[PDB]
């Protein structure tokens, strides 16, 4: 559940 | 003699720069990104670099990205105060498990803005030093220092594994483009030996090489 930028 | 003074100063005016050791330490300072507005920033020292300790390594709170900043000369930095902090440990859950992740390539998920699955191959490269519940990572399509609490990741299946020196030296880039940047070698890791980190003048992210 990690967004990336 | 009755002279004009030139370089007038007075040796009493000139104290030290970085006198107290803030590694460990949480800190709040504020950003003056270009002309732009004065905002607050919160993190955690990481380390202060052996061989320019101008540097230091910071994790700040909510950037994924560990940040080389020279805190006391950069003058996008101001009002620069060492919070005090906890007498909170986080010791870490399984480090038989934690302990053979250093190393390995794995394969880490992340939602797109939509909210769908992608997967990208990393190397974990080392337990971070402060906060020792978080870990060093790079990934091979972005291959900048990243920091994240990898056993949470593992835990709710968001992470799988399979299977001299010249730090201090200066180094450039030769960009196709014809320019140089310009920065230093300042960590090899104790891992993957053949790994090193860079950290160019010109910008905050450690940049990982393979130089081997």
């Amino acid at each position: 559940r990690h967004r990336k930028v | 003699h009755h002279h004009h003074h030139h370089h007038h100063g007075s040796s009493e005016n000139l104290y030290f720069q970085g006198s107290r050791n803030i590694v460990g330490c949480r800190i709040q300072h504020g950003w003056k990104e270009g002309n732009g507005p004065v905002t607050q920033w919160k993190g955690t020292v990481l380390d202060q670099v052996p061989v320019n300790p101008s540097l230091y390594l910071i994790k700040y709170d909510g950037f994924d990205c560990v940040y080389g900043l020279e805190l006391n000369k950069d003058e996008r930095v101001s009002a620069l105060e060492v919070l005090p902090d906890r007498v909170a440990t986080s010791r870490i859950s399984d480090a038989h498990l934690a302990d053979t992740m250093i190393g390995k390539a794995v394969e880490h998920m992340f939602e797109t803005e939509d909210g769908s699955k992608d997967e990208w191959r990393g190397m974990v490269l080392a337990r971070a030093p402060v906060m020792n519940t978080w870990f060093y990572i790079t990934y091979e399509k972005d291959p900048v220092l990243y920091m994240y609490q990898l056993l949470d990741d593992y835990k709710e299946g968001d992470l799988r594994i399979m299977p001299d020196s010249l730090v201090g030296k200066q180094v450039e880039y030769a960009k196709e483009d014809g320019s140089k940047r310009t920065g230093m070698v300042i960590h090899q890791v104790e891992a993957k030996p053949s790994v090193y980190f860079i950290k160019f003048d010109d910008d905050f992210h450690i940049y990982v090489y393979d130089l081997v």
